[PDB]
């Protein structure tokens, strides 16, 4: 769920808030189309792809749907115990967070005019 | 679908781009929370629980699900050959667009800083 997100990324960039990202690129937050505007926005772009992915399993709701995970050291592991939807939002999610730290964070594109930028 | 609602946004609205209403307030655009800045920002406050409450129905997707609809001469209908599903997509989406369509747009609310007004 959005709030076991949230706290994956706090673990994997625990220098940033996590809003940080919720309005960062075209597709962050909001918008969600148009090209990538760099190598953090194109994590986003894949997340949503991976939870287009996860919605095909009927019921499967991402932001709603609880999984189980551990933060340790700053390693995401999703548990052996989650079902299929659990199962892949929690992958979606820990992949999101491991790509959200590798990526050079540029504060020009935090909060950037979608209409302008993401057509 | 998310672009029949855009188009939908276009039948009520035709002076805008359907951009404008993609990052407004706490609620236009994907997500939402906090209080709605203005009557435009409760319309898509209202738009987000209408499909939270479209999303209770099983399988059913508000952002992909195509439905049957009418656009003429400025006014909407969905039409009968739409399931449960496209049935309650098409009338959130509906109910918006003549909702943005009552309300004054200020831009000063487009586009806002999200972590400062909306908790
Ligand atoms: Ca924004
Ligand atoms: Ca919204």
């Amino acid at each position: 769920n959005t709030y076991q997100f949230k706290n994956m990324i706090q673990c994997t960039v625990p220098k940033r808030s996590w809003w940080d990202f919720a309005d960062y690129g075209c597709y962050c937050g909001r918008g969600g189309s148009g090209t990538p505007i760099d190598d953090l926005d194109r994590c986003c772009q894949v997340h949503d792809n991976c939870y287009n992915s996860a919605r095909e399993q009927g019921g499967c709701r991402p932001k709603q749907k609880t999984y189980s995970y551990e933060c340790k050291a700053g390693t995401l592991s999703c548990s052996g115990s989650n079902n299929s939807c659990a199962a892949t939002v929690c992958d979606c999610d820990r992949l999101a967070a491991i790509c959200f730290a590798g990526a050079p964070y540029n504060d020009n594109n935090y909060n950037i005019d979608l209409k302008a930028r993401c057509q | 679908n998310r672009w029949q609602f855009k188009n939908m946004i276009s039948c009520t609205v035709p002076s805008r781009s359907w951009w404008d209403f993609a990052d407004y307030g706490c609620y236009c655009g994907r997500g939402g929370s906090g209080t709605p800045v203005d009557d435009l920002d409760r319309c898509c406050q209202v738009h987000d629980n209408c499909y939270n409450e479209a999303e209770k129905i099983s399988g059913c997707n508000p952002r992909f699900r195509t439905y049957s609809y009418e656009c003429t001469a400025g006014t909407l209908t969905c039409t009968g050959r739409n399931n449960a599903c496209a049935a309650s997509v098409c009338d959130c989406d509906r109910l918006a667009a003549i909702c943005f369509a009552g309300a004054p747009y200020n831009d000063n609310n487009y586009n806002i800083d999200l972590q400062a007004r909306c908790n």
